[PDB]
């Protein structure tokens, strides 16, 4: 049983550095090279380099040179992968993989996700988004809630305490201002609203805040 | 410097059928050498190639790979439900390490218009001075749409932010949220909003709006 484990999330500040760790286990961890590559949260994925493991030497590829360090601790069978001096674009998601020479890589850690920004931890706004005329199509009407302004993710949104899971879309947070938005719809019959309660809730639990908006018509 | 074409850029499936991925290389007789790794969207790619006609260990006997030097093919003889993902193929014969961009496997459905829901900013935005227009474009399918602001008859691109969801669990269609935002003072200078969608579904733009006038 092979198994290479990362090191949690890490939020950091321009500037900082930050180092990721790569334990692997089930096997000899000297008669492999190890590997790291970057994804992009859009984006395909991008070779950094590799470290020889019995000799401790790391290889860099041309783009991720200068700024970027691999390093051992054979003992432990753990790499390290260290990022200094942080620049917007290293929010990614990290990759180590375990090197099969000319053959590439075969196993691969679970990932470790970065996030390089200036914000301080934000509450959000939370809005109730009730219907105007047109959006009712035939049986069914469609409700909104609107999440504004907060850091860091993730939010939670559920629709009365989750019991209303069947027909909501619940999208993923953009950026603004360095600050996070999500929305999210729900749509029920138009005899169920607003003569039945229908409540959006958040929580954000990197502020400790839990809040519930219900919405009434306009 | 050694780059790695895949094509399609995505592929719409039933399963069933058997899907052909193709991959090219720009250098190189680089020899067999190339892999194929399947990634799930929040998860880390698993292999399932090496040397491109080799399965690892645990990968199903419907998964094939073929071809060397310059052309390389994954082939899923018949594709199931739990192959829907993106596929990625590298290249192992020179360094730096080559991936190709990906292609995503999608199951295919009957083409969907989107539901489309307009929202005006609630009345506890407007009192802390922002305005944000909200527009759901819901269960469509496929994926492609675009979609455009009129304030006033006029298109309007800045204070826009769009998010999409990936291809839903059951009806396999597409959703997609796009906010206009404002600041309360331009907001109640103007009279309508409206956003409008261009899908292959239909041959017209669909069309939301509101007017704050018209009560």
């Amino acid at each position: 049983q092979v198994q290479l484990m990362e090191s949690g999330p890490e939020l950091k500040k321009p500037g900082e550095t930050v180092k990721i760790s790569c334990k692997a286990s089930g096997y000899t961890f000297t008669d492999y090279s190890m590997h790291w590559v970057k994804q992009a949260p859009g984006k395909g994925l991008k070779w950094m380099g590799w470290i020889n493991t019995g000799t401790g030497e790391p290889t860099f590829a041309a783009d991720f040179k200068g700024r970027f360090a691999f390093s051992l601790e054979t003992s432990a069978s753990t790499a390290y992968l260290q990022i200094n001096n942080l620049k917007n674009e290293d929010t990614a998601s990290y990759f180590c993989a375990r090197g099969v020479g000319l053959y590439g890589v075969d196993y691969w850690g679970q990932g470790t996700s970065v996030t390089v920004s200036s914000p301080k931890t934000t509450p959000p706004s939370v809005y109730p988004l009730a219907p105007v005329c047109g959006d009712t199509t035939g049986s069914m009407v469609t409700l909104g809630c609107l999440v504004k302004g907060y850091f860091p993710e993730p939010v939670t949104v559920t629709w009365n305490s989750g019991s209303l899971s069947s027909g909501v879309h619940t999208f993923p947070a953009v950026l603004q201002s360095d600050l996070y938005t999500l929305s999210s719809s729900v749509t029920v019959p138009s005899s169920t609203w607003p003569s039945e309660t229908v409540t959006c809730n958040v929580a954000h639990p990197a502020s400790s805040t839990k809040v519930d908006k219900k919405i009434v018509p306009r | 410097d050694i780059v790695l074409t895949q094509s399609p850029a995505s592929l719409a499936v039933s399963l069933g059928q058997r899907a052909t991925i193709s991959c090219r290389a720009s250098q190189s007789v680089s020899t067999s050498y190339m892999h194929w790794y399947q990634q799930k969207p929040g998860q880390p790619p698993r292999l399932l190639i090496y040397l491109v006609s080799n399965l690892e260990s645990g990968v199903p006997s419907r998964f094939s790979g073929s071809g060397s030097g310059t052309d390389f093919t994954l082939n899923i003889h018949p594709v199931e439900a739990e192959d829907e993902a993106t596929y990625y193929c590298q290249h192992i014969r020179e360094l730096t390490r080559s991936e190709a961009g990906p292609s995503w496997l999608e199951i295919k459905r009957a083409d969907a218009a989107p539901t489309v829901s307009i929202f005006p900013p609630s009345s506890e935005q407007l009192t802390s001075g922002g305005a944000s227009v909200v527009c759901f474009l819901n269960n469509f399918y496929p994926k492609d749409i675009n979609v455009k602001w009129k304030i006033d008859g006029s298109e309007r691109q800045n204070g826009v932010l769009n998010s999409w969801t990936d291809q839903d669990s059951k009806d396999s269609t597409y959703s997609m949220s796009s906010t206009l935002t404002l600041t309360k003072d331009e907001y109640e200078r103007h009279n309508s909003y409206t956003c409008e969608a261009t899908h292959k579904t239909s041959t017209s733009p669909i069309v939301k709006s509101f007017n704050r006038n018209e009560c």
